[PDB]
Parts: C-alpha cells; sequence; structure tokens
RNA sequence: CCUCCGCAUAAGCCUGCGUCAGAUACUGACAAUUAACAGCCCAAUAUCUACAAUCAACCAACAAGUCAUUAUUACCCUCACUGUCAACCCAACACAGGCAUGCUCAUAAGGAAAGGUUAAAAAAAGUAAAAGGAACUCGGCAAAUCUUACCCC
RNA sequence: GCUACCUAAGAACAGCUAAAAGAGCACACCCGUCUAUGUAGCAAAAUAGUGGGAAGAUUUAUAGGUAGAGGCGACAAACCUA
RNA sequence: GCUAAACCUAGCCCCAAACCCCACCUUACUACCAGACAACCUUAGCCAAACCAUUUACAUAAAGUAUAGGCGAUAGAAAUUGAUGGCGCAAUAGAUAUAGUACCGCAAGGGAAAGAUGAAAAACCAAGCAUAAUAUAGCAAGGACUA
C-alpha cells in the first residue's frame, strides 16, 4: 500500500527479498545446485601506487601563486604532443606520430570506454 | 471578489443598537435580533 | 535556501538564522531595489558616512556588507542596546549592536577629503575598473602562514611533472608500475 | 568504484582493474561489544565484502582474516513540517576480522567571553535588606 | 595500518586543526597522471580519515575539529578527478572524435518523450537479446494527445513565470 | 470582524501620468485624417472581438472560429462545452419565450 | 465481517498494478501518461 | 482584505468614538 | 563570524582607587586626544554626573546611554524600572578633583565627589519606599569615569564604594529573610 | 489470579516502548539485523521414464495417483549479492473482529478481570429457592433435565 | 489481494465407536440454528451461551484466470473490494 | 480579559507578442545471453422534439437567404465581398496548488488546509464565555412607570 516509499530487497516475499540487490557489480555466476562461481577478473582490482617518497601532502599551502584556469582541450594537447614532432618531420603515416586509427586491438579503448574511471 | 461589502459591521450595528436591551440571544445575534426588533417595531 | 527567504543580520546558515526563519515561514518579501554587481559600490573596510537616522554625518567603517538586501554594517555606528546572556536571574549586560543601513542611506568617503562623495565606476587603463568620486575626482581605494605536516611545499606544488602525451591514466599508470596484460578485451555489443 | 559502468568482462578476458577508487569507507565505533579483532566500517552501499578487501589490504596494508557486510535500514518514520516522510539513508555496515591474531580497539576521540565572566563574578545579587531599593544609589 | 583512518594521536582533541588550501584544478594540470594517480589515494585515505572523524564526532554528540577540511578535500578529489576527465576527453576527440565515453543515442520512448538511451553492455546483438526487444522505443500514435496536453502544461507554466516576473519588475521600478 | 482595524495605505493616482494625458487622442482619427483608418483600429486586445461586440454566446462563438485552432486542448474543450451550455441556455430557458 | 477486503501481498500488487503491466497494454500506457500530466509523484503502484 | 477606504474610515471613527467613552477625556 | 561585537566599554575598572604615577596615563590620554585637561575634568565629570542622574529621573535612556557607558547603564536602570525616583543635586560641599587615571584602548578617570544630594524613591503605585524629598543628604563617591579612543566620549563606568562606606539610609518597609526550607527528611541545625 | 495462549516460519509492515537529551508508546540525536538458516541456479542435442500412496508387508480397492535417466560433446582456473530489528499485519483506532504452518496440549512461555468509595432504583451475567411443575407463552422461547410416540415437506 | 467459479502445485483434520463408509460421538478447524447483550456497538454484522458439519461435494495458504450489452452462479435475480 | 480579531503579497486570471555521473519496459528506476509480438477499423449517449422511434448546432456581408427537415423541433450554405497591457483576484478570492504534496482508494482516480512583527530579533470589534447564576407570569417585546 506504500507507493512513495522506495522499492528495495527489504520489501517483498522471499524470493523478492533474494532477487533483488542494492547495486552490488556481481562478481560471477550461478550454477547448478545455486553454487557461487567467482570469477577472478571480474573481481576489480585496486591498483594502488606506491606512496613512499611522494612529497604531495593532500592540502596545498597557502602561499601559493593563484594562476588562470586553463580547461585542457583536445587542440592544447594536440600542440603540446603532436605538433613539435609533426612540424620536425615536416622541415625534415600518422600512426609513427601517435594517431591510432581504431580503438580494437587495445587493453584501453577510448571509445567505447572499456576501462574503469 | 470583485464587489464585496465592507459596510456589514454597520449595517448589522444598526439593528443591533435596538436590540443591546433584549433578553438572551436576541440582543447579540443578528438572526434573532432583527426578528425581535422588528416586532419591537 | 527557502523561496522569499527573508535575509537577516545573522548569517544565513546560524542557529540564530534557523531560529528566526524556520522552514515554514511565509513572510512577505522586502522589496529591494536591483542594483546590478557592477553598480555596487559600497565594500567592507571602506570608509563611509551616515546620512539619516542617529549618529547622521558620522564616519565609520564598513564591518558586513548583506547585498542580498542592499545592506552595510558600519562598525560601531547607527547602534542600538541589546542584553546578551540573560539568564533567569542575571541582568545580563548591555551591548552596543549595529543595526544595517541602506546604500542610499550611506555614502562613501573621500580617502584624504574625509567627506562624503558621490562614485562612479569609470574605466582606468592601468585600474581597467576602479572607483573614482564625481565632485572631487580621485580614486578611491579598494581596502582590503606556517605549512603544516600535511600541506605541499610551494616548490612540490608548482612543480610541472606533466609531460603532454597521448596517453591515459590507466596505462600510464600500468606501464609505471609494471602491470603486464596480454589478455585481449574481447569485443562487445553496445545497445 | 561507484556510479561508473563496469566494462563487460568475456571468458579469457583482461583482468577489471580500478586505478582511481571512487569508494570512500568509515571506521566506527561498533554500538555494542565486538570482539577484539573485529572492526567495523561504514561503506558505500555498491561495494562487496571482496571489494572491502581488496580495498584494505591495498591502500591500507591491514592484513583481513574475514569480512561481513548487512544493509542496515535507515529510519523512514520521521516526518517534516509537511507530514512529508524524511529518509535516513540507508547504509551499509561491514565487519572485518584482521589476520595473525591481530588486535584493534577504537581510539579515544576527543580525550567578549572574558567580558562576560567578569560581569558574572560581578553580578553582586540583590540584599534581602535592601527589600528591592535599586544600589547604585550611595545616599 | 588502520590508524591512518585516524588523524595524529597529537592531533586528537585538538579543537581545531589547521589544514592548507584544496588542490586547485589549475595546480593538478601541471603533475604528471601517476603524480595524480598517487595524489588519489593520499587524498582518498584523508577522506577516509576526515569522514571516520566527523562519524566519531556525531556519535560523541560533540563539533568536529576544523570541519573545513573534508570540504577542503573533497573539493581537491573533485578537482583531480576533472584534470583526469579533462586529459580523457581530450585524448578521445583526438583519437575518435567522439564527445562521449559512452555510446548512446537519441530515441524515442514508448511515452513519445525524446530521452538520451545509454547504451549497455551485452554479449548477445540487440537482434537476439529477448529483454532488449521488449523494451520499446516508438510511441503509437494516441501518445500523441498527451504530448500536446503536456508541452501546453509547460507553455503554461512558462507563461505564468514570465508575466509574473513583468508585474514584479513593473512593481520595483514604480517602487524605485 | 470582516471591517480592517487600520487605515488602508493611502492610494495616490497620478491625473497627469503619460496614459491619462493622453487618453482619447486620436479617437478622432477617422473624421479628422479623411478616414484613412477606423477608430476601431486603434483597439489593442483579442484579435476576435477587435471593433465588435456581443453577448456571451457570440463572443464564444467568434473566439472559436477565429483562434479556436490555435487554442490550447484543454481550453478549447472548455470554449466548446461553454458554447453547448450557453446554446442551450439561450434557446431554451429563459422568462420570456 | 467486511472491510478488509485488502490482503496485501506485494507479488499481487505488482502484478495487478505494476509499470510493466500498466506498459504491456496501451491502455495502461495512457493510464502512466496520464498519472505523468498530472503529475502524480507515482506513476505506477 | 476587502479593497475599499470608506468603511474602514467609518470604523476608524466608531472605535475612536468608543476610545473616549472608555476613557472620557479631562 | 567575521563581524564581531563592537564593545564600547570594558567589564570593569582597570586599577581600583582604593580610597583612604599616573602620569604616563595622562600622557596616554594626551597623545590621543590632544585637548584634555586632568585640571578641568572636575567640572565635565560632575556635569555628566548630574545630567546622568537627571536622565534617571526623567526616564531618558537615549540620553543614559550618551551619559553613561554600557556597564553602567544596567546597574542604573535594571532596579529602578517600574519605578519613579525623584533624584536632586543641592550642592557640593568640597570642590571635585582627580584622583586616579589608568589606561581598542580606554582611559579610566577616578573622580572622588562628596557633594550633597536626595531621594525619593516610590513603589509602581506612588508609594515612598526610599529617602526624603526634600531631606539633603551628603554622599561620598568615587565615579569611575571610561573614554573610548573616534567619536567616543568620557561617561561614566562605575562607582567603587569604599569598604567603610557608612551604612545607607536604612528602608522603610520591614522585610522577612526566609531560613532554610527544610525537605521532610532534613532537620534544622 | 488468568492463561483464550505462547515461541518460531510464512505472509504483511518497514525501525514503530534499544541508549542519551528534551519537552509537553511524543520530539531530536546515536546505535543496530554480521550466514551456515532462506532466496538468488542448472551447457547443448537427442534419448529414457506401464507397475501409486497408505509403517508397504499381508489384504483392500477406486476417485487411478508429486518425486527415476541414459548416449555423445563442452566444462574448474574462483564461497559473491540479498532478508535477518520491533510490542509489528488487514479492519479509519493500543478495534472483544480476520490472519496459513511447526512445536508446546498447559506450559519452562505469555499475561492482569478491580482508578478510589457506597452497595439506591432500572438494566446485563450468574448462583439458590418453600409448595406446585408449562397453570407462562404464538410457541417449553429461555432455563433446567436427557427425555416417548407420531404427522406434513 | 473481498466474493462466485475455475487452473497449478501444497497443507490441515486430536481422541472414541466402527470398519475401506459423501458412517456415528466429538477436538482443532469451517459454518452460523436459537436465545440474550449490543444498535454512533469491541464490531459499518460483534460478543456469550447454544447449535450444524467436522475423511469430505470438506477447510485452507500461495500464484494465476474469467470484467460489466460482461463475468460467475448446487438460481438466492446470489456474488463481482463495506 | 480569554478565545480571538484584523493585515499585504505569496501568487494567480485574461490578453498581446513570440512557436516550443549511475539506474530505469524483468517486480521500472534492476551492470552482463538465441528475439520474432508488435499500430490504423463510423463514436455513442445525454439532451430538444415538452413522450419517442427519422431528426437535434460542435473578419464583415450576402444571410439566418437558397436549401434540408416525423417539411417539425430544428439544421443551414455557396457564388460574391474584402481582412501593447488590465473600470482582473488578493489567502473561503485568484490556478486544485505552500501541492497533484498530505490524506483517501487494490486500482483507475479523488484531493485538501494554510502565512501575516519589525529598519534591524546580532533589538477597542463576531459568536462563545468570564468579570457578574437565579424570583411568581408566560414569542420575552411594546405602552409605560419614580421604579
Ligand atoms: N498585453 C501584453 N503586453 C505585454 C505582455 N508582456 C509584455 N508586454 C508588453 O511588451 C512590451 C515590451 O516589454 P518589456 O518587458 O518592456 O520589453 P522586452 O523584454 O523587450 O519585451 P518582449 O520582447 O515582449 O519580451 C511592453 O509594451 C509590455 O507592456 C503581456 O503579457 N501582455
Ligand atoms: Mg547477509
Ligand atoms: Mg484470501
Ligand atoms: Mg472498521
Ligand atoms: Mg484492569
Ligand atoms: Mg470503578
Ligand atoms: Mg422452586
Ligand atoms: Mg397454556
Ligand atoms: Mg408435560
Ligand atoms: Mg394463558
Ligand atoms: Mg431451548
Ligand atoms: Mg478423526
Ligand atoms: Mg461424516
Ligand atoms: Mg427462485
Ligand atoms: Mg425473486
Ligand atoms: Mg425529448
Ligand atoms: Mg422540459
Ligand atoms: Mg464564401
Ligand atoms: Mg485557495
Ligand atoms: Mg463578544
Amino acid at each position: 500500500a506504500d507507493r512513495m516509499s522506495k522499492w528495495t530487497s527489504k520489501r517483498g516475499p522471499r524470493s523478492f527479498r533474494g532477487r533483488k540487490g542494492r547495486g552490488a557489480k556481481g562478481i560471477g555466476f550461478l550454477t547448478s545446485g545455486w553454487r557461487f562461481v567467482q570469477i577472478k577478473e571480474m573481481v576489480p582490482e585496486f591498483v594502488v601506487p606506491d606512496l613512499t617518497g611522494f612529497k604531495l601532502k593532500p592540502y596545498v599551502s597557502y602561499l601559493a601563486p593563484e594562476s588562470e584556469e586553463t580547461p585542457l582541450t583536445a587542440a592544447q594537447l594536440f600542440s603540446e604532443a603532436v605538433a613539435p614532432a609533426i612540424e620536425k618531420d615536416f622541415k625534415d603515416n600518422l600512426e609513427k606520430y601517435g594517431f591510432e586509427p581504431t580503438q580494437e586491438g587495445k587493453l584501453f579503448q577510448l571509445y567505447p570506454r572499456n576501462f574503469l574511471r | 471578489l470583485r464587489n464585496r461589502v465592507t459596510d456589514r459591521y454597520f449595517r448589522i450595528q444598526e439593528v443591533l443598537k435596538h436590540a443591546r436591551h433584549f433578553r438572551g440571544r436576541k440582543n447579540r445575534c443578528y438572526r434573532l435580533a432583527v426578528r425581535t426588533v422588528i416586532r419591537a417595531f | 535556501l527557502p523561496p522569499h527567504y527573508r535575509y537577516g543580520m545573522s548569517p544565513p546558515g546560524s542557529v540564530a538564522d534557523k531560529r528566526k526563519n524556520p522552514p515554514w515561514i511565509r513572510r512577505r518579501p522586502v522589496v529591494v531595489e536591483p542594483i546590478s554587481d557592477e553598480d555596487w559600490y559600497l565594500f567592507c573596510g571602506d570608509t563611509v558616512e551616515i546620512l539619516e537616522g542617529k549618529d547622521a554625518g558620522k564616519q565609520g567603517k564598513v564591518v558586513q556588507v548583506i547585498r542580498q538586501r542592499n545592506w552595510v554594517v558600519v562598525g560601531g555606528l547607527n547602534t542600538h542596546y541589546r542584553y546578551i546572556g540573560k539568564t533567569m536571574d542575571y541582568r545580563g549586560t548591555m551591548i552596543p549592536s549595529e543595526a544595517p543601513l541602506l546604500h542610499r542611506q550611506v555614502k562613501l568617503v573621500d580617502p584624504m577629503d574625509r567627506k562624503p562623495t558621490e562614485i562612479e565606476w569609470r574605466f582606468t587603463e592601468a585600474g581597467e575598473r576602479v572607483r573614482v568620486s564625481t565632485r572631487s575626482g580621485r580614486i578611491i581605494p579598494k581596502p582590503e602562514w606556517i605549512d603544516g605536516p600535511k600541506d605541499t611545499s610551494v616548490e612540490d606544488a608548482l612543480e610541472r611533472t606533466y609531460v603532454p602525451c597521448l596517453k591515459t591514466l590507466q596505462e600510464e599508470v600500468m606501464e609505471a608500475m609494471g602491470i603486464k596484460e596480454t589478455r585481449k578485451y574481447k569485443k562487445v555489443y553496445w545497445y | 568504484a561507484r556510479n561508473v559502468v563496469y566494462p563487460l568482462y568475456r571468458l579469457g578476458g583482461p583482468q577489471l582493474r580500478v586505478f582511481r577508487t571512487n569508494f570512500f569507507i568509515q571506521l566506527v565505533r561498533p554500538g555494542v561489544a565486538q570482539p577484539e579483532d573485529t572492526v567495523q566500517f561504514r561503506i558505500p552501499m555498491e561495494m562487496t565484502r571482496v571489494d572491502l578487501r581488496n580495498y584494505l589490504e591495498g591502500i591500507y596494508n591491514v592484513p583481513v582474516a574475514a569480512v561481513r557486510t548487512r544493509v542496515q535500514h535507515g529510519s523512514n518514520k520521521r516526518r517534516d513540517h509537511r507530514n512529508v516522510r524524511i529518509k535516513k539513508p540507508d547504509y551499509k555496515v561491514a565487519y572485518v576480522q584482521l589476520a595473525h591474531g591481530q588486535t584493534f580497539t577504537f581510539p579515544d576521540l576527543f580525550p567578549l567571553y572574558s567580558m562576560l565572566e567578569e560581569e558574572r563574578q560581578q553580578r553582586q545579587s540583590s540584599d534581602p535588606r535592601r527589600g528591592g531599593v535599586p544600589s547604585w544609589f550611595g545616599l | 595500518g588502520l590508524e591512518e583512518f585516524f588523524d595524529d594521536p597529537k592531533n586528537w582533541g585538538q579543537e581545531k586543526v589547521k589544514s592548507g588550501a584544496a588542490w586547485t584544478c589549475q595546480q593538478l594540470r601541471n603533475k604528471s597522471n601517476e603524480d595524480l594517480h598517487k595524489l588519489w589515494y593520499v587524498l582518498l585515505k584523508e577522506r577516509n580519515m576526515l569522514l571516520t572523524l566527523e562519524q566519531e564526532a556525531k556519535r560523541q554528540r560533540l563539533p568536529m575539529p576544523s570541519p573545513e577540511r573534508l570540504d577542503k578535500v573533497v573539493d581537491s578529489m573533485d578537482a583531480l578527478d576533472k584534470v583526469v576527465q579533462e586529459r580523457e576527453d581530450a585524448l578521445r576527440l583526438l583519437q575518435t572524435g567522439q564527445e562521449r565515453a559512452r555510446p548512446g543515442a537519441w530515441r524515442r520512448d514508448i511515452f513519445g518523450r525524446i530521452i538520451w538511451h545509454k547504451f549497455k553492455q551485452w554479449v548477445i546483438p540487440w537482434h537476439l537479446n529477448k529483454r532488449y526487444n521488449r523494451k520499446r522505443f516508438f510511441a503509437l500514435p494516441y501518445v500523441d494527445h498527451f504530448l500536446r496536453l503536456e508541452r501546453e502544461k509547460r507553455a503554461r507554466i512558462k507563461a505564468r513565470k514570465e508575466n509574473l516576473e513583468r508585474k514584479k519588475a513593473k512593481i520595483l521600478l514604480k517602487k524605485f | 470582524i470582516g471591517i480592517r482595524l487600520t487605515l488602508p495605505p493611502p492610494k495616490v493616482v497620478d491625473r497627469w501620468n503619460e496614459k491619462r494625458a493622453m487618453f482619447g487622442v486620436y479617437d478622432n482619427i477617422g473624421i479628422l485624417g479623411n478616414f484613412e483608418k477606423h477608430p476601431k483600429e486603434l483597439i489593442r486586445g483579442p484579435i476576435w472581438l477587435r471593433g465588435w461586440k456581443g453577448n456571451e454566446l457570440q463572443r464564444c462563438i467568434r473566439k472559436r472560429k477565429m483562434v479556436g485552432s490555435r487554442m490550447f486542448a484543454d481550453d478549447l474543450h472548455n470554449l466548446n462545452k461553454r458554447i453547448r451550455y450557453l446554446y442551450k441556455h439561450f434557446n431554451r430557458h429563459g422568462k420570456f419565450r | 465481517a467486511r472491510g478488509n477486503e485488502y490482503q496485501p501481498s506485494n507479488i499481487k500488487r505488482k502484478n495487478k498494478h505494476g509499470w510493466v503491466r500498466r506498459l504491456s497494454t496501451p491502455a495502461g500506457v495512457q493510464v502512466i501518461l496520464r498519472r505523468m500530466l498530472k503529475g502524480r509523484k507515482s506513476l505506477s503502484h | 482584505v476587502k479593497k475599499g477606504f470608506r468603511a474602514a474610515f467609518r470604523f476608524q471613527k466608531e472605535l475612536e468614538r468608543q476610545r473616549l467613552l472608555r476613557c472620557p477625556p479631562p | 563570524s567575521d563581524r564581531s561585537i563592537h564593545l564600547a566599554c570594558t567589564a570593569g575598572i582597570f586599577d581600583a582607587y582604593v580610597p583612604p604615577a599616573s602620569q604616563v596615563s595622562i600622557r596616554r590620554i594626551k597623545d590621543y586626544d590632544a585637548n584634555f585637561k586632568i585640571k578641568d575634568f572636575p567640572e565635565k565629570a560632575k556635569d555628566i554626573f548630574i545630567e546622568a542622574h537627571l536622565c534617571l529621573n526623567n526616564s531618558d535612556h537615549d540620553r543614559l546611554h550618551t551619559l553613561v557607558t554600557e556597564h553602567c547603564f544596567p546597574d542604573m536602570t535594571w532596579d529602578i524600572k517600574y519605578k519613579t525616583v525623584r533624584w536632586s543635586f543641592v550642592e557640593s560641599l568640597e570642590p571635585s578633583h582627580v584622583v586616579q587615571v589608568r589606561c581598542n584602548v580606554y582611559g579610566q578617570i577616578t573622580v572622588r565627589m562628596h557633594t550633597r544630594q536626595t531621594l525619593a524613591i516610590y513603589d509602581r503605585f506612588g508609594r515612598l519606599m526610599y529617602g526624603q524629598e526634600d531631606v539633603p543628604k551628603d554622599v561620598l563617591e568615587y565615579v569611575v569615569f571610561e573614554k573610548q579612543l573616534p567619536y567616543g566620549s568620557w561617561r561614566m563606568h562605575t562607582k567603587i564604594v569604599p569598604p567603610w562606606a557608612p551604612p545607607k539610609q536604612p528602608i522603610l518597609k520591614t522585610v522577612m529573610i526566609p531560613g532554610p526550607q527544610l525537605k521532610p527528611e532534613e532537620e534544622y541545625e
């Protein structure tokens, strides 16, 4: 009779309560006998770096110069990365300069994005 | 409510002034006071 | 904030503000003339002169500016007196409390003439935008740390380690940390 | 990670890796008596116990022996001035049992005015003998 | 260790804890991808510690020491995420020309509203997916009347807003 | 108690604002301007009653005829129902017949 | 004897007045459209 | 609030009369 | 809170003139004002005192706020609210003279005044409850004035009462002082 | 003194007498229910599957009945997610009503019919009654007993 | 989600007499013959006693179906959310 | 003197002009498996005809004309002609709207009420009663009366 309350797994009979989740991403599958096979490759592996020696504390000193915000753009990235090599080889096959015709074949495809975060 | 009556206080008082000396609610309530005042006149 | 929220002397989020303007109030909105941000000329710390009311003529320093209601609070001026700490037994102590003043009731003061002045926002080649007094000229100036254990040093903060490249953070970190992955991502269907 | 589309895994595919973790957890004081090796956390609802184990073992190097989770329902009984129910958010609670016999106990966190105090000290409460007569006058 | 979930023991109990400024987007834009990756986890540990402090403060019914550093940390993490997303978007635009990372399409739903359907990941093609075929992306003629009614409702709301704004402006002009 | 206990705020009327001062000007545009423009052309308002007058039924009929296609759905339904009701009232009810 | 006609059961609730059932037939789609036009916070049950 | 001024003015005069009667002037 | 309470006085007297060397304080006063006169102060202090007490008599709180400090106004008005005070200065026996002076910066001057005044305090109902309307009484007092150093001025801050002060005039009405309101379990000692 | 009950599961509800602090089983804050129980399953293509249950043994049947695989090919390298509270649900209510199942068959569990007084009439429930025993009444209704012989449908 | 009927797969029916029973007495359970109370009631049909059935054409939990020029009905013009 | 009384603006009405991250069809708001199932089809009736049965409306001018019509209630052309806000409301009003919320219903669906200080809060009047219960007799008043 309650329509304004969110539908959750805590509401409903045993089947409903078991079937509905809470948003957690799946980790594996279910085989015969309701046995859960957990796939390791489906488990997010936190790639935590080595913070030893890192010099960037979470906060920045207030005695720091203020600079104008310059949102990075595709043109800016091209100028700072590709343009030097393009100019050098023009004075002196875009794959050599860096262009990748297709994202397919890569571990981290830019579109459709196939990596987390 | 384009046009509304704003004098109803005085319209009621014109009758109640002649009923102030009655007995019971006839001296306070217009619905009764008007009848009693008409009879008195 | 609730619609037509009545800005008061207390900040818009204090306990006193919540007490005076609980969520259910529907008081009549206060009519305030629409002074644009490019026309506002009173700023915190500016020396001003009171034109009307008690203490008219006296010059003080703007302490607070409630811009949402065209207010400037002159420190120690336009003061009534109120009790603070008054408990069931103690009478409390008398304190001078300032009342807000409208910018139409308050005028700025020349830096040296020490007299009320009408102001104009005239562009100057050096000071692109700055105040200029009209009756007597002259520009009224706009008035106004040890690193902790968890604060970056300035040199580290300003160090430019970014070498622009055509690599995502993911693969760049993979190369840096030595993680090696040979499995190829099988193509999926999007729809 | 949360609020992000997980790349779909097909058999033989590469390992799923997250580089900038979006999960933030809180270490909370248990409300009831717990074993010396148990640590209580409040967790995002989208985080599994395996995810929490890897999170703690990678970001904090905490040897985790076991993990259990429970979704605590937040009260929806409270109502505002408009008679509309105010929902306290539901949240996930994780109990983590440390390994190698390690023990954890919640640390004991949390172990003008001058003028007001001076005047209160200088109250000079009214003398009953005065019978309400003001005291300022010296006659 | 679990001690990283709590502030410094000396700082425990201090009424106020001094902290620097939140990382700015411009400052972060100069840092390498690895440096941003490490700073993300530094800020993550700080955020976990600050959330722990907040929850313990609520439990003890005491104010949280220096509540502004939690906002500073959140702002720093948001700025770092924005920088990383900007770099990824620039690279994606350069290499593919797509402004969105997730495939999607403009489609008319069963209710006749034009929506941006975000494609999901499937192992089988759409013509074989049973659930997707059940999902309908076309509005039958009976929805046209309701589309018109909704359009007119929106028009009425907008007209009321504009007329009220003009009335208020006239009253303000008369008053001043 | 239906009477206010305070005098209403004073109402000041500017008898010499532009509108009042220039009211009535060009009402004789026709007779004084070689009849190039009819005075009814000075009426600004709804398109279906510019220089035209009638009872409620006539006004509703004219509104539906002239702007009915551009009316909103529910407004047009209301106008049709009002026309129906007014037809019945004027053609079937009344003291005189 | 009467008055307790509502014997609650979430299965029946969702199978009778649910989003899927309402969208199953054109009439239910128009029911949902009417709720949306009226501004109901709960389009389905 | 009912728009109008004359009824309010009459009521104000009557209130003045009642006030004078209740508190006669010296 | 960017804005703070702008006090116009201090909690209490800096150094108390214990009744029966300060030229540095006088120097500070003069370097702040440049027209002050210790020799001329006593007459001004007496005028301020008389005017403030007449303001009390006439219930002139606006003028009291100018003639006395915020640490004085409550002390003067709190207990006299709802009652009428008929105060009148008749003469000054010995001339008023400065005694002690000490000093965002305030300057306090203690002035000893041995004058003669009158009191007649009535109730809400106009019933005399203290003093006589005509009989004059000799009062020795030590009025500490204070000033705030742009638009500040000299205002009464406090009145130091000597510990050896003669007992004040007796009250007209008799008083009852309740003893320990013992609970049943308690016993009187 | 009562015990209709009670304790659990199902279904339903969704924090709804846990702690602290405030008011005038209410309000605000804090905490909580931890999977082994239960839900959430099954790689294909063909191919098997006459002989109830009832202590299944006699017998007894008619209403003819819940329970079964093989052949080949793929296939292990991995224990997630969700319910877990309560004095509770449907009846506008702290409603004498309705509410499936397992154990307890009077309980080890769960509860209180009397706010205080007096002991008027009328009213309700109950107990007892001299002699009589349906004379009551439309009718043995009710109550008390355990009581024959008929007729109509 | 009540109720009329039906579909799927379930559950309950003590004890005694008799013996394979639309059998008898009689619990739980279902129903509601008669009386009293109640009639803005505990209840928009209840309570107490009494009573009929209570191994069957029984009762009942769960999910599904038949929708009004209709359904369903061991026809009472019954019931289909008071 | 208590209940209370008032209040001005929240907004609304009519016109003109102008065209307007993630999740979610399975039990919606649920990351992740062989689909196939896909929409067009005269409105009717109330009501009028005093019943009802054919029938009954959904720029100006020609014109309520030609025509139609149980030739009756009524229906009804065309040729042709030329085509900048408020004597609005102001909280029982104006939108239902503080809100399609609360609440009610299984569902479709129905659907509310209300607020008022001040520059700054970091400063006398409805009913009903009470003051103050009541004196023989009576539509409770009138003529009166010193009363
Ligand atoms: N009749 C009427 N006139 C309106 C309405 N809204 C605006 N106007 C008129 O529009 C004119 C211009 O309005 P302004 O607001 O002064 O100017 P604007 O914003 O350039 O006007 P628009 O182009 O109409 O948006 C004035 O004559 C207004 O009175 C309306 O709703 N009705
Ligand atoms: Mg669990
Ligand atoms: Mg049922
Ligand atoms: Mg009921
Ligand atoms: Mg009791
Ligand atoms: Mg009693
Ligand atoms: Mg007897
Ligand atoms: Mg007889
Ligand atoms: Mg006999
Ligand atoms: Mg007889
Ligand atoms: Mg009997
Ligand atoms: Mg049996
Ligand atoms: Mg039998
Ligand atoms: Mg029959
Ligand atoms: Mg019949
Ligand atoms: Mg007819
Ligand atoms: Mg008729
Ligand atoms: Mg024509
Ligand atoms: Mg309204
Ligand atoms: Mg009254």
